């Protein structure tokens, strides 16, 4: 009965006039029913941003306000948005409202979960970190996952962060038999349609075997509103609690674009009149991403393994997005636009992607010792590379130039092919197992294939396959 | 010895040019420090109409 | 209501005294209470739905910006020196309609869906909503199609996609529109409806390329969308949505079709001026936040539709301006976030003579060989990263001196490739001729050849293959597959014209 | 019965004025206070009605200085855009921004007055030929071929002698162009404006005798102008130029400076106006304003508008939104370096940094654009070479690297040539260096014919023959 009059329309910002007593709670669902461009009553779902006051309240819209004459009635349902949850999503491309983007059968709305649900307890989390393997060579080499934890990608632009995630998605999703949960938010309908196609092709959307589908889709692409781009991460979190809290499975949570997810309410704070924070930042966005990451927790019920991904904003690391994200993610991956400038795809930020589970306690002093030597040479390589570009490769000493060889090499042999990549790349991808490249990097820092080329190390699968490519390029050099 | 000396002289002159370019670079660096401060001032200024 | 209650005093507060214990509706006419410079705060018109046009009393279409409580801020589409204070803008109700058919094709349309060309009113009877919605992922098919850039380095490096969304970052006189112009010339045989959108360009230069497009007859395939800089930022910021409506008319007409948006960075500053013209809170370089979303509202209108949506190819061609190529611009950052794959140029290379100056490592195909013909996607399929890596080694070379056989060999192959990138200004190739050159360099048969000889040698190769291997032209064309019959024909006439040009 | 609104509020040249509640004047309506000085009734407040504020009050851009302006003084509004003494009346008349004679000549004939807030020339109505314009200066002929009928600008930092290169340009093109010439000193150091008036006299471009037959007109708003005064001074200059280009339909030789100062004036003006300054200091209005500036500057079919303008390219920030915003709207911006004058080149254009719409083989001649691209990439390679040259020095460089380095060094030195009027600082009588002698000099230099001639000998050497004679002097000097 708490009808709202749409008081003022400033972008997604809405002053609403619900009644004096009957002004609803925070994060309230409301529905401005009105004549569409169809003239049909479109009910605008919207969230209570904040009490403007005097029975008027600030509210972010989820729908588009195009057509909202003022004073229009709004069903303040009052509470957080209850997403159609569980296996009902598993198969359904839900909208941010949970409406079927898939043109699917409607979800079992009996499953329904309030949106801005809180975050768990330190007691309530499951408490062992686990290397979730990747099929991704230098990824698993340089950093092991804490399975159930936060896979984070600070992303370059068009980075193949999409691609890296996609091949990772393929590999871990066939591996982890949890229902995968892809959220394509603030993203490309080309890229997202490719994702849905390759999830059906990955059997996980399972266009025949819907709800034998081992995946769900949450849709929040950049054509949606910023308030729509604001809320949808929590909707993903609610489905996440339905599968990792409620269905209690070792959850698989693809989540991006987290920097756009920042960027929306970042943009909306001034639309809210919340004061200007940093370079695009909203003020309490720190706490917002804190609720995001804290809500993204492996409970004792299920392991919420969480592929999170933000655009590293213009490769600025101190930019407040990744700045806030640094404490948030468990295993984190900046990519290297130097390695993308080296042309690697995977272009891992070789010194600059770390993990909680990167430890000789965790990965083994085999692995940690190997990476100790590896990153040691890589770092002094980056170091002496300055005296290279000033002073020439002639200036190199013995072990320095051997390290330089090791650098360009272990760079190249660190680059692997994704079977995902095969149109932008055109190469056969090898789901590179971890100890294979542990052997290969042990050999590379051992200088075994120092005979071979880094051309012969460039974007290949095995050190044996590297020696094979050396054989191929050697016989081609005969030709 | 001629090769040793001319190498030495080139590196010495290079060190001179180096500290020169260093001063130019740090000059533009603190100039950019002022620039970042100015962007901060701009972010301050919008708040003056905002809150 | 510090603004409203001041000028309410004469009428609207006199009305408020008049209608106090009374609840009324002036809900159609915004008597233009406050007004400044295209921005009005019209008291009333509360039942004006959001997004509507507002028929200003003098005659002007106030664009619906923000409904404040008493008055509302409205964006004048026109020159509102005419309107007096308190002018009863009727709410013109039609919320961003767009006179839309194919009628404006072959006409330089002004931003009002009127012809700027003086070719008369395009009888475009449909009304596509100017603020259109976008192509859903379910509404999307994958862009299976390859689009014909004609820029053989481009379609070599980054596959032009029918439906796809690429952006060209550039430089002050990249002349990047000329790259778009030859693309339109490539589009002039491509059965694609063509749009030449023009935000704030030199209307002189707009007429120059318009004459060049008319002379090209891509202006048959094209409409020209035009709003030069002196017009309203209403029009300037908004006009991309209008081009999108015309495109979606052609794209819900299921056609292969492609648009060329001349800098929206101009439109970015225009909407920046709109935001400060709203006197709203602006941000990074006085942009609002929403402009990116508005860019997104611009961008994702263009997709390869599903066949349920008709498989309509709505291909996008942005050329975003950039101050000296500074990607850290929030304009450039949002655009980098926006277009799936993007064309970074480096007009250093234009000053180095690469005209096109494709900043190859910086230009990006998010899509890849899916938008390449399997002939080309086979032929130069591993050649893009190959040229990148040849550049990478040659980058790693000037530090060193004694170039080894592998090193100098790859450097010869790459310097050959760099000259082999050099297609002259509007020297388009058939993808037959393009992939012909790609098979020449891919079989390495001109890594022998010196680049001074190789330019004209590739030219004579192209002409001989135009004569001797038109069957192979129809092979790479028809089969869309560089078959070993075709690649053997390529190697065959390659040896033939190799003889004919070593002869030269 | 024009509305004499009271002077409502006064802060800066934006004054508020309470018009009649019925009779508010138009947007960009002119106005005039009843006005005073201490000395009598200086009624001089003509005003540009900026924003209809309401409550019968409106904020406006007074076109003068604001002293003594009593809050409540009756401004009779003209209700219309300001009209200026356009046409050949101004030819001879140094016109003020007010349309008054800044010459202190006779008050010009008011038959051709014009509303400077005026329409732009249509894309139908514009001429469309890509004709170049001849220069006499080295890269001004060569690299950016200045297009006939166009707003060729020069973006430069302060102390460039944007004054100097503009005046040498004035000296050459003025005698050269039989089209009507209109110069806009705009925020100028009017010492140099007085120099320009003396120079027009000295040229006969002020034919003082037959002041009507001066055939070059002055419109000056000095540095001491207020900003709203400095706002539409270019608009008035454009209006009289439009009389030349439409009414007279003459070829509009049209020089003006400084547009960046015009932007700065509009910036501080909107700072007075109560509108949020969008860029670093710039108004939001800056965009469509400079577009309206460039849009009247369309080369009409009746008279094509060879409009040489200048950007005071501030702080050496091309990415200053002023110069950025300009870089679109100009047709050919000569980018003047500060650095080549630290190298001593007068003119100091980074010809690498400038760019021509006219630059094409089809446009310039394929020989011209071929040798031009050769010299351009010589410069580009030289600039790339400068990086390794800086710390390490050229002894690590290659001999082809040294060949290209001294070659493009010779190109840069031969790009230095004196300018015609430029002697008043330096002393050199400039050579009006023609395009083809320049072409032969480029041929000799890049072709390494001049690679036995000395680089220092080519410095401020006009012809390659003049370089050959200068080198003959140097080779004689022993």
């Amino acid at each position: 009965k708490n009808l709202g009059r749409i008081a003022q329309i400033i972008g997604p910002v809405l002053d609403v006039a619900f009644p004096p007593g009957k002004m609803p709670n925070i994060y309230n669902a409301l529905i401005v029913k009105g004549r569409d461009t169809a003239g049909q009553p479109m009910n605008v779902t919207c969230e209570v941003q904040q009490l403007l006051g005097n029975n008027r309240v600030r509210a972010v819209a989820m729908s588009a306000t195009d057509g909202l004459t003022r004073g229009m009635e709004v069903i303040d349902t009052g509470a957080p948005l209850s997403v159609p949850v569980g296996g009902a999503t598993l198969g359904r491309i839900f909208n941010v409202l949970g409406e079927p983007v898939d043109n699917l059968g409607p979800v079992d709305t009996r499953t329904t979960s309030p949106i801005h649900r809180s975050a768990p307890a330190f007691t309530q989390l499951d408490t062992k970190l686990s290397i979730f393997e990747t099929g991704i060579k230098v990824v698993d080499l340089l950093a092991p996952y804490r399975r159930g934890g936060k896979i984070g990608l600070f992303g370059g632009a068009g980075v193949g962060k999409t691609v890296l995630i996609m091949e990772l998605i393929n590999n871990i999703a066939k591996a982890h038999g949890g229902v995968s949960v892809f959220g394509g938010v603030g993203e490309r309908t080309r890229e997202g349609n490719d994702l849905y196609m390759e999830m059906k092709e990955s059997g996980v959307i399972n266009e025949q075997n819907i709800a034998e589908s081992k995946v769900a889709l949450v849709y929040g692409q950049m054509n949606e509103p910023p308030g729509a781009r604001m809320r949808v991460g929590l909707t993903a979190l609610t489905m996440a609690e339905y599968f990792r809290d409620v269905n209690e499975q070792d959850v698989l949570l693809f989540i991006d674009n987290i920097f756009r997810f920042v960027q929306a309410g970042s943009e909306v704070s001034a639309l809210l009149g919340r004061m200007p924070s940093a370079v695009g930042y909203q003020p309490t966005l720190s706490t917002e991403m804190g609720s995001l990451q804290e809500r993204i927790t492996s409970t004792k019920e299920g392991s919420i393994t969480s592929i999170q991904a933000v655009y590293v904003p213009a490769d600025d690391l101190t930019d407040p997005a990744p700045a806030t994200t640094f404490a948030h993610l468990d295993a984190t991956t900046v990519l290297s636009r130097g390695l993308a400038a080296k042309g690697i795809y995977p272009a891992v930020d070789p010194l600059d992607s770390t993990s909680t589970m990167l430890q000789p306690r965790i990965v083994g002093e085999e692995h940690y010792e190997i990476a100790q030597r590896v990153k040691e040479t890589l770092q002094r390589y980056k170091e002496l590379q300055d005296i290279i570009a000033i002073l020439g490769l002639d200036e190199l000493s013995e072990e320095d130039r051997l390290t330089v060889a090791r650098a360009r090499k272990i760079e190249r042999f660190l680059s692997q092919p994704f079977f995902v990549a095969e149109v932008f790349t055109g190469s056969p991808g090898k789901y590179v197992g971890l100890a294979e490249t542990i052997r290969g990097f042990q050999l590379i820092l051992s200088g075994e294939l120092d005979s071979l080329p880094e051309q012969a190390f460039y974007l290949v699968g095995n050190i044996d396959e590297a020696t094979a490519k050396a054989m191929n390029l050697e016989m081609e050099s005969k030709l | 010895a001629s090769e040793l000396a001319a190498r030495m002289t080139a590196m010495s002159n290079a060190t001179d040019n180096a500290n020169e370019l260093k001063k130019t670079l740090s000059i533009n660096y603190n100039r950019a420090r002022q620039a970042k401060i100015t962007g901060e001032i701009l972010e301050i200024v919008a708040g003056a109409n905002a809150c | 209501m510090a603004t409203i209650r001041a000028d309410e005093i004469s009428k609207i507060i006199r009305e408020r005294i008049e209608g106090y214990n009374r609840e009324v509706k002036v809900v159609n006419t915004g008597t233009v209470l406050q007004v400044g410079d295209g921005i009005a705060r019209i008291h009333g018109l509360d039942e004006v739905m959001a997004g509507e046009l507002v028929e200003f009393e003098e005659g002007t279409i106030g664009i619906a910006l923000n409904l404040e409580s008493n008055n509302v801020g409205v964006v004048l589409m026109g020159d509102g020196l005419m309107i007096q204070e308190g002018s009863s803008v009727k709410a013109t109700g039609r919320i961003a309609q767009i006179p839309v058919s194919e009628a404006y094709l072959g006409r330089v349309i002004n931003a009002l869906a009127k012809p700027i060309d003086g070719r008369g009113e395009i009888t475009a009877s449909e009304s596509r909503l100017i603020e259109s919605p976008a192509p859903g992922i379910m509404s999307r098919r994958s862009v299976y199609e390859p689009l014909q850039t004609g820029l053989i380095a481009i379609d070599a490096m980054i596959p032009v996609g029918r439906g796809q969304r690429e952006l060209i970052i550039g430089d002050r006189q990249t002349g990047k529109t000329a790259v778009a112009t030859d693309t339109i010339l490539n589009q002039q045989g491509q059965n694609v409806i063509c749009v030449y959108v023009a935000i704030g360009q030199k209307a002189s230069s707009v007429a120059q390329v318009v004459t060049n497009f008319q002379e090209r007859g891509a202006m048959e395939y094209t409409i020209v969308v035009a709003e030069t800089a002196d017009s309203p930022a209403t029009l300037q910021y908004l006009a991309p949505y209008t081009g999108a409506a015309l495109a979606e008319y052609f794209m819900y007409r299921e056609r292969h079709t492609l648009i060329i948006y001349d800098d929206l960075s101009k439109q970015a500053q225009a909407y920046r001026q709109m935001s400060l013209l709203l006197r709203r809170p602006p941000g990074r370089e006085a942009y609002p936040g929403d402009v990116f979303y508005l860019h997104s509202r611009l961008l994702e209108r263009a997709a390869k539709l599903s066949s349920l949506l008709g498989e309509g190819s709505m291909t996008a061609l942005p050329i975003v301006e950039t101050q000296a190529g500074d990607v850290s611009a929030y304009i450039p950052t949002n655009v980098i976030s926006i277009t799936d794959g993007q064309i970074f140029l480096s007009a250093d290379l234009f000053n180095a003579g690469i005209r096109p100056a494709i900043n190859v490592g910086i230009s990006v195909s998010r899509v890849g060989s899916a938008a390449q013909i399997k002939a080309m996607k086979k032929v130069a399929g591993k050649l893009k990263l190959e040229l990148a890596q040849f550049a990478e080694l040659e980058a790693f070379a000037q530090f060193a001196s004694d170039l080894d056989k592998a090193t100098q060999n790859q450097l010869a192959r790459g310097q050959r490739l760099r000259e082999l990138l050099k297609q002259p200004q509007s020297a388009p190739l058939t993808v037959e001729e393009q992939v012909m050159t790609i098979y020449t360099g891919t079989n390495g048969y001109l890594d022998s050849l010196e680049l001074d000889q190789v330019r004209k040698y590739l030219v004579e190769l192209r002409t001989y293959v135009k004569t001797n291997k038109p069957e192979f032209q129809e092979i790479i064309s028809s089969t869309k597959t560089f078959t070993e019959e075709a690649e053997a024909l390529l190697k065959e006439a390659i040896q033939e014209q190799m003889e004919r040009f070593l002869l030269q």
